[PDB]
């Protein structure tokens, strides 16, 4: 009756072994044949070929860089500091193959078989370019989505035409796939004599305007229909093999994931989300591998995992994040503690590790500030069960009903010593500082409100001290002076 | 604010789109040095709210120019800081899970729906194998699982025509598919195919869930769960200390991993890896999921690094801990204080010490008000640096505020209602209350190091009703039974046993007086002894006319004392009731004629006197303790020396070999026990009246001046076997083994223990300090437990108007008189008309007071029976009248409406029990005997011998009411007849104790018939005797061959026909089971009454007696008249072949006959007769009796039990927790609701009472009552929130919000814990006014 997962899925990770050092290769094989089988589907296309240089001179004309991107793009597997020279090079060859190939797919149409190999060549020069990062794969959504267009228009008419026809599809099939341009499979359909479709022949004009929304896209779009329908699937094949094939390879060494995990699960975090990451950090050791460089596979993942989880723990693993920074040099510091301790044989000072660590003690009392954990509310500091922590806590932000006294009584004099002043400056104070309102009124708004003047409202102020604090209202205020 | 109801219910998913303001992202909190929370996490301020006063987290947006704006770099918002409390944001899911309690508790609620088990439903959710969520082809069907490869043998065999899944989606997609109704009408169909039991119980049960479904509206999909509610951070916070070093909940790690795992697992559903992967970080979800709603229920439990398990939410709302116990009935308050407590002897009863500054602290506000009243501190700092100067006039002030302003008293355990009371103030230059000292008692408290606490009457209503209630003038009498609490406790009654004293010694003996003012003066002049018998004149009162006194004066020679101790005496009272040395039970009589006969005040006063003079008397009455007065006596010695040659003979038998061990044990312990007897009569005859003193004669002797005996005598402290500790041999040991020990103790705490003795002392001392110790709980526990169940009830009416209960009668039997029936009655009303033995005389018109006029105007009358309108008997609908209550004990007075019953009941019952835990008949004396439902016989000897087990005899008086009663065995052997006159001390009854007598009634022939040698018997022959007959062997003994052949020895006349039980045509003879072995041979004579035959041979019992514990061996009873024998031949257990007169045998059950039989084969019993023994059941008593019978029975056994402590309690009491035990009747018949089901009995009454009324003669269904345990029948409620709140919470939970359940905050409880006023007493006029709003409403 095992409850725990942990039985699970080392009994369930127990179905598969350890498979090795042809299937590396063998995967490997699979793969990069679906590679270069999904660029042989690119070496096929139509018009659609209106698009390598077309996005490449995007990139070309307006200063083509060396940053991020070209340490994605080509950079080829030898079976480099990317030269500026050798760009512009790159940057005048592709043209031609290009436009060299336009009008050939324009002389007689595509069935050309000098025409062809010609573009097999244009695939061969771009055929060295590797199969390399996004801006590939979003000039791959284009396809993925005018694929999905064309099977809309699919079902759209497949409903439209077949839903409602429903015994007959044979004949329609037939002379439509036959016929595909003209209307004359309408009325060969209707030799037959059928009163329905000549109740229908009245709407024959919208039939073929439904039809003409349907050869629109073929404008709107540009495809050689069966070019395209093969280098889908060829396409769609290429992929499906990494798809399987890796997944091998990734049951293979689940053995060497858990027992590298299983070092640092002193008491970090837990078993299965080190599990986990080592699972993620596979995983793109898997994206990447070569066999060509003719090493033990295990050496590559072994660096890859390390990292993921190495960050991992340091990312999630507590209530308090701390960046990356401060846990390398907590590592340095938790290392070099030790050395000093055994060069020392106690227990170094914070000014001898600024000088050894190479850094004031400024960062040393800082982070020694820093470094600790919360201790949790519930512990019962009460040995016996009679008070967990939680209890003894102070509520310091609310209110005192004694204060609430104090300073409602003020007010109250407020308003009572305001109660005897002159009334062409009572409106005045109250509303030059906002008392009684939402409001802070202090300046020319008042100017137009009452009166322009602003400096004698000054010699005014001065007149209500005068008129106040002589000691005349002072003494009740001077109760609120200890506050 | 106000509300009327609450309802409980399922959260759906739109409920929480309804309460929701934000989806979270990113789990991070703060910058490690800007402490300050970041977004869309934990403590997001962005949609919980606001911390400060309307700024952005970077700043941008404030001042209010900046009003509603929204921050666009934080996005963050202008409000103010409250509502982070009232909103709750949520959070999407990505894929659905389901609910924990709807799975795991018992029964399923989901499972249990679709008839498929839990395992089953495991497995597809651990995702380890596949399950059919609809049998397209029903080839295949719904409800089936599919293994992960079998699955795979359907699908490449089929494909499409199937939906066979894993995983919350696919319980969704089922749920979401099936039906409700179809179901239902089916199962209510075919429940009438086959309605067998555990079958028809199933189809009942889903059929509820199914309508309840339907009618409550709530959904099964909503199970399943896609969106999940947050919690805000104050209760769940994060906060600093000095070393900027913080704390946090067991919680936010919680929500932490959770939301880390959720988007591991979005992660890598973006990344379309295997599943195995996407398998496990679900299993750890769901993992984490139902942690957090469970820790500690599924796996093994969760810690930090702590090691301890992390606390769950459930957790916080449960045990004491819990939010019911621990601060929501339980609570820190705010003005009270707490003091070491001292006495105040020259205090009044209103009074109590008070150190001033306890007071000062508390009565702030009250002179801060005065003093900006005054205007000496205007404003309110002034007050403070005032108060801080000590002012006289602060004192001034607080004297004369503290005037008038009462005041509440708390000592722990406040245990029964008494454990608190509310005094008036009294000021005092110490840190040390005072209080009136006679109330230790009620706290039973002492001046040991005890505490108390305080509370304030702040609202005027507080202040009225503690003058009213809490007034120690209120409340002097239990409301438990009728005794004043105010005993005067050791010093004063020894004082007073001292002065009211009759020497003859000391001196002024045969003289006059006019009145006790002038031996006033003598005695403080100090001229004669006080404690002296002597002539003088008094002149007493009594209010003989119609409550006006009546005057008149004489002589009295009586001790100058008590003449000077009748001055105190107010004015109506005899000087006979002042003529002894006055026991402390005397005392208690004083106090309570006075307050009988009087009223309050003159009591009360008289009391105070009487504790002053006693401070007076017993500082003047010279008291030591001392060497000298501890005396052995002489005669002890020598005793024991024949003790010693004793033993020494027993010894040398022993040594013989003669005497076992055993024997030898029970000789030598009986005879020490009773050496110590001797020494008992040696020293308390050489104590209590050692002391011989002359007066104006040769010798003579009187009660002893010694100190030790009269701190005896007058019950201050001492006994006779404490007396004995001191002085003599103290009895024997017990070791913790529970055995008791051969040599007792010789010396005694005079002389010296020995080494042993005081080492042997200490098993025995020990064992009783950790009972001590550890008694209590059991007290506690019981005790909520009872309260728990009781507190709903109040009364509701003044008369029901309802019809007879049950009958009263005396407790006398083994004895005399163990409850009087006068004192059953005393304060009951009648159930009925009622008269004299001078017949037709009625006093009640069906119903009156019962009060001490009527008791012993009824006590004259020789009456022995009597019925009344009883508190289970009454009718009303939630609650009762008062009449059928009775008189309010406390108070002396029938109680007006409105108070709570069953809270005084438990106290009274629970507070007294934690001390609490620590042949032949021979008639006495002469009087009439009575023995009834009587079948016996004139023996062979000439006198009756009984035929009905269900005799008994009875000592009745001359007069007619029973003096004694006691059991007799079928078939006993007397010495008398019934309804005779006959000497006191005579052994009338005989019979051997191992015997079961066989008497034949009939008389005639004896032949050796249906029976043979060795085959359903032996053939034992007497090596003794020679004369034997044909001997029946026990149940397996007999060779087999006639054990299925029921052996009978045959009686027949001269023609060999078998004599007919005489007057019925019945044959009479006897089927024999073993040991029922005959005398006489064959061919030979019984005659009538001539046996053929002989055969040969505590607390938590309470705990077990309320809680309707059923024993293990059952002393079972007839079901039903009519002849009766034995059934199937025990495969396991025999059976019984029950036969009525016209009615259907075939009623049998199983049969251990290993455990002795009463009725045979051939005999017969009526309904309720008893045929096996041991103990019984209850519940039987009431599937077969009315109320009565049981009620009386339990009441009987459990006031015993108390009563051997010594321990008085009224009954009805006990007599009202019934009818909560009784709140459920099952029914019978069907046709206005289900058929069977335990409703409330009150409804039934309702429903009956207008179903069967004139809305028809009959729709509906008759019914059986039902008990229910206590512990269960409280849980087994309306209410769930009182259920919520003590035991089993969660399940309650469930079961209520399943249902769309609504409260409606009727009970105590209910409305305690909202804050209300109290549906009854104080708040009872006000929410009867809510209640006719309503009406109105
Ligand atoms: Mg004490
Ligand atoms: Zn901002
Ligand atoms: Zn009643």
């Amino acid at each position: 009756r095992t409850t725990d997962p942990v039985r699970m899925y080392m009994r369930e990770m127990g179905t598969v072994e350890l498979l090795t050092r042809e299937g590396e290769i063998d995967i490997a094989k699979r793969i990069e044949d679906g590679i270069n089988q999904v660029q042989c589907s690119v070496a096929e296309y139509p018009e659609a070929i209106t698009y390598l240089l077309e996005q490449y001179d995007r990139v070309e004309a307006e200063e083509a860089r060396l940053s991020d991107l070209i340490t994605g793009f080509v950079d080829p597997n030898a079976e480099n500091s990317i030269d500026p020279e050798l760009a512009r090079e790159k940057f005048a060859e592709l043209r031609a193959q290009y436009v060299v190939t336009r009008d050939t797919i324009k002389a007689k149409g595509r069935s050309h078989a000098t025409a062809q190999e010609e573009i097999l060549k244009l695939s061969e020069v771009f055929k060295q370019f590797r199969l390399v990062p996004k801006q590939f794969d979003y000039l791959v959504n284009s396809m993925r989505v005018m694929m999905d267009r064309v099977r809309t228009q699919e079902r759209l008419i497949m409903k439209l035409c077949v839903e409602q026809c429903k015994m007959p599809k044979k004949n329609f099939i037939t002379l439509f796939t036959g016929n595909e341009t003209s209307d004359t499979w309408f009325n060969a359909a209707i030799a037959m004599n059928k009163p329905w479709s000549e109740k229908l022949h009245d709407v024959s004009e919208e039939v073929h305007r439904a039809l003409q929304k349907l050869q629109q896209i073929e404008e709107e779009t540009g495809l050689t229909i069966e070019q395209v329908k093969d280098i889908n699937r060829r396409m769609s094949i290429g992929e499906a093999k990494a798809r399987r094939a890796k997944k091998e390879m990734v049951e293979a060494n689940l053995r060497l994931v858990i027992s590298i995990a299983k070092k640092y699960t002193n008491r970090g975090l837990q078993f299965l989300d080190l599990i986990q990451e080592g699972n993620i950090g596979l995983m793109k050791a898997v994206d990447k591998f070569e066999y060509r460089r003719g090493y033990k596979f295990s050496t590559y993942a072994t660096w890859w995992i390390r990292q993921a989880i190495t960050r991992s723990i340091a990312d999630q693993a507590r209530t308090i994040r701390i960046p990356v920074h401060m846990i390398e040099t907590i590592n340095k510091l938790n290392r070099i503690s030790r050395q000093m301790l055994q060069e020392m044989g106690r227990e170094p000072t914070p000014e001898e590790l600024a000088e050894r660590m190479l850094m004031p003690e400024d960062k040393i009392r800082k982070v020694l500030k820093i470094a600790k954990e919360p201790i949790s509310m519930e512990t019962p500091i009460g040995d016996d069960e009679d008070s967990h922590l939680g209890d003894f806590i102070e509520d310091t932000t609310l209110e005192l009903p004694l204060d609430s006294a104090t300073t409602e009584s003020l007010r109250a004099a407020t308003h009572d010593v305001l109660a005897g002043l002159t009334a062409r400056e009572a409106k005045v104070l109250r509303m030059r500082f906002g008392i009684d309102m939402n409001t802070d009124y202090t300046l020319e708004e008042v100017g137009k409100q009452f009166d322009v003047t602003r400096e004698r409202i000054r010699q005014i102020e001065a007149k209500a001290l005068r008129k106040l604090r002589h000691p005349s209202r002072s003494e009740v205020l001077r109760s609120f002076l200890d506050d | 604010e106000e509300f009327d109801a609450i309802k409980i219910a399922l959260a759906s998913p739109d409920m929480i789109r309804s309460w929701s303001f934000g989806e979270v992202k990113k789990p991070e909190t703060i910058n490690y040095r800007t402490f300050k929370p970041e977004r869309d996490g934990l403590f997001c301020a962005r949609i919980f709210g606001p911390v400060k006063d309307y700024e952005c987290l970077c700043g941008k947006y404030k001042r209010l120019k900046h009003r509603g704006v929204i921050c666009e770099k934080c996005g963050v918002e202008v409000t103010q800081t409250k509502v982070r409390r009232e909103r709750m944001g949520h959070i999407e899911l990505a894929s659905p899970t389901a609910h924990i309690w709807f799975l795991k508790s018992l029964p399923s609620r989901i499972g249990l729906l679709l008839d498929m088990p839990l395992r089953d439903i495991e497995r597809v959710l651990y995702f380890e194998s596949y399950v059919v969520i609809e049998g397209g082809m029903t080839n295949l069907e719904r409800q089936q699982i599919l293994t992960e490869e079998q699955y795979l043998d359907a699908l490449e065999e089929f494909g499409d025509e199937f939906d066979a899944k894993m995983g919350a989606e696919a319980i969704q997609a089922l749920l979401k598919s099936m039906d409700l109704e179809q179901e239902c009408e089916q199962l209510r169909e075919e429940l009438n195919e086959t309605n067998s039991e555990t079958k028809r119980k199933k189809l009942t049960k889903r059929i509820k869930l199914l309508e309840a479904f339907v009618q409550s509206g709530n959904k099964p999909e909503w199970m399943i769960l896609t969106v999940l509610p947050v919690l805000p951070p104050d209760l769940r916070p994060l906060v600093p200390l000095d070393g900027g070093r913080f704390a946090t909940s067991d919680l936010n790690d919680l929500y932490r991993r959770v939301i880390n795992r959720n988007n591991r697992l979005k992660r890598l559903l973006d990344l379309a890896a295997p599943d195995i992967i996407v398998r496990n970080e679900k299993r750890m979800l769901q993992e984490a999921v139902d942690a957090l709603l469970d820790n500690g229920r599924r796996g093994r439990a969760i810690t930090g690094s702590n090691k301890r398990p992390l606390k769950s939410l459930a957790d916080m709302i449960k045990g004491k801990q819990g939010r019911f116990r621990q601060n929501l009935l339980g609570k820190r308050v705010d003005y009270s204080g707490r003091s070491v407590i001292t006495v105040g002897p020259y205090l009044r009863l209103h009074q109590c010490g008070l150190p001033k500054k306890m007071a000062l602290e508390l009565f702030k506000p009250f002179i801060y008000g005065k003093l900006e009243l005054r205007g000496l501190a205007t404003t309110i700092k002034a007050a403070k640096k005032m108060v801080e100067r000590e002012e006289a006039v602060v004192w001034d002030i607080l004297d004369e505020v503290i005037r008038e302003h009462p005041v509440l008293l708390n000592r722990a355990p406040t245990l029964h209602r008494l454990g608190i009371q509310a005094f008036e103030p009294v000021l005092i230059e110490g840190k040390a209350i005072q209080l009136h000292p006679l109330v230790c008692a009620a706290y039973n408290a002492d001046f040991d190091g005890d505490q108390m606490a305080v509370h304030v009457p702040l609202t005027l209503e507080a202040q009225l009703e503690a003058r009213a209630l809490m007034m120690s003038t209120n409340n002097i009498l239990s409301p438990a039974n009728g005794e004043p609490i105010i005993v005067p406790s050791q010093d004063v009654v020894l004082g007073l046993y001292y002065m009211t004293r009759d020497c003859v010694n000391a001196k002024g003996e045969g003289m006059v007086l006019t009145g006790p003012k002038e031996a006033e003066r003598l005695y403080r002049s100090g001229l004669a002894s006080l404690h002296a018998r002597v002539k003088v004149r008094i002149t007493e009162y009594e209010k003989d006319a119609n409550g006006e006194l009546v005057a008149k004066t004489s002589l009295k020679d009586t001790t100058v004392g008590r003449a000077i101790l009748w001055m105190i005496v107010p004015k109506g009272l005899p000087y006979s009731i002042v003529n002894q040395a006055l026991g402390k039970k005397a005392i208690s009589k004083m106090l309570n004629t006075c307050y009988r006969i009087l009223g309050l005040k003159p009591t009360v006063i008289f009391a105070d006197q009487i504790m002053y003079t006693g401070f007076a008397y017993a500082a003047r009455s010279g008291a030591s303790v001392g060497i000298d007065d501890m005396v052995i006596p002489e005669k002890k010695h020598e005793i024991i020396s024949e003790a010693e040659a004793e033993v020494a003979e027993i010894q040398e038998q022993f040594q013989s070999g003669l005497v076992t061990a055993g024997e030898r044990y029970n000789k030598v312990i009986d005879i020490w026990a009773a050496a110590n007897d001797r020494v008992s009569k040696a020293m308390m005859d050489n104590l209590q009246t050692e002391t011989v003193i002359n007066r104006d004669g040769q010798e003579e002797k009187q009660v002893s001046f010694n100190s030790i005996y009269m701190m005896a005598d007058s019950g201050a402290r001492g006994s006779a076997a404490q007396i004995r500790q001191l002085a003599g041999m103290r009895g024997l040991m017990a070791k913790p083994d529970g055995s008791i020990i051969e040599t007792p103790i010789t010396a005694n705490f005079r002389e010296g223990l020995n080494v042993l003795q005081y080492f042997i002392s200490t098993h025995g001392a020990r064992k009783g300090l950790a009972d001590t110790a550890l008694k209590t709980a059991n007290s506690g526990y019981l005790t909520r437990r009872l309260v728990d169940v009781a507190q709903d009830l109040v009364v509701t009416e003044d008369d029901c108007g309802t019809h007879e209960g049950i009958m009263m009668t005396p407790v006398i039997e083994g004895g005399d008189v163990k409850e009087p029936l006068r004192d059953r009655v005393l304060g009951r009303v009648t159930a009925e008309d009622v008269l004299k033995p001078g017949t037709a005389d009625i006093l009640v018109p069906r119903n009156t007071l019962l009060h001490e006029q009527w008791c012993d105007l009824l006590e004259e009358n020789s009456v022995d029976a009597v019925k009344v309108r009883s508190v289970v008997s009454c009718d009303t609908d939630f609650g009762v009248c008062a009449h059928c209550y009775g008189r309010d004990l406390a108070r002396g007075h029938i109680i007006n409406k409105g108070e709570a019953i069953g809270v005084i009941a438990a106290q009274s019952i629970g507070e007294p029990g934690t001390q609490l835990t620590m042949s032949s008949i021979q008639v006495k004396n002469k009087g009439s005997i009575k023995l009834s439902n009587v079948k016996s016989v004139v023996n062979s000897s000439g006198k009756l011998v009984i035929t009905s087990r269900n005799t008994e005899l009875k000592l009745i008086d001359e007069f007619g009411r029973t003096k004694e009663s006691y059991k007799v065995p079928y078939g006993a052997v007397l010495a008398k007849g019934d309804g005779e006159q006959v000497a006191g001390g005579e052994t009338v009854a005989n019979w051997d104790p191992h015997t079961m007598p066989v008497i034949t009634e009939v008389s005639g022939f004896v032949r050796f018939t249906d029976m043979i040698d060795g085959q359903t018997i032996t053939r034992q022959t007497d090596e003794l005797t020679g004369l034997s007959s044909l001997v029946v062997l026990d149940s397996a003994e007999r060779t087999a061959g006639g054990k299925d052949l029921r052996p009978a020895l045959k009686i027949v006349d001269a023609q060999g026909n078998d004599v007919l039980i005489p007057g019925t045509d019945m044959p009479a003879q006897y089927f024999l089971p073993g040991k029922a072995i005959v005398q006489l041979e064959d061919g030979v004579q019984i005659s009538s009454g001539d046996t053929l035959a002989r055969i040969p041979q505590g607390l938590p019992r309470v705990a077990d007696l309320f809680e309707a514990r059923r024993p293990k061996e059952p002393a079972i009873l007839a079901e039903i008249s009519g002849i009766v024998s034995f059934g199937k031949e025990t495969k396991g257990k025999r059976r019984l072949v029950i036969t009525p007169v016209d009615g259907s045998d075939p009623y049998e059950e199983m049969i251990p006959k290993w455990r002795q039989l009463n009725v045979f084969e051939g005999e017969r019993v009526e309904r309720g007769d008893v045929i096996s023994d041991g103990p019984e059941a209850p519940h039987d008593i009431l599937r077969l009796r009315g109320v009565h019978a049981v009620t009386r029975y339990i009441v009987n056994e459990v006031q015993d039990v108390y009563r051997l402590q010594g321990v008085k309690i009224n009954d009805k009491h006990i007599e009202v927790i019934v009818r909560q035990m009784l709140r459920k009747a099952t029914i019978v018949n069907a046709g206005s609701s289900d058929f069977l089901e335990g409703e409330q009995v009150e409804y039934s009454r309702v429903k009956i009472a207008n179903r069967e009324l004139e809305a028809n003669g009959k729709v509906g269904a008759t019914y059986s009552r039902d008990l229910l345990g206590i512990t269960k029948a409280s849980l087994a409620t309306e209410s769930f929130i009182s259920a919520a709140s003590f035991q089993e919470t969660t399940r309650v939970l469930t079961e209520a919000a399943v249902a769309g359940k609504r409260d409606e905050l009727r009970g105590l409880k209910e409305n305690v814990i909202v804050g209300r006023l109290i549906p009854a007493g104080t708040g009872y006029a006000y929410h009867q006014d809510r209640m006719r709003r309503r009406a109105a409403g």
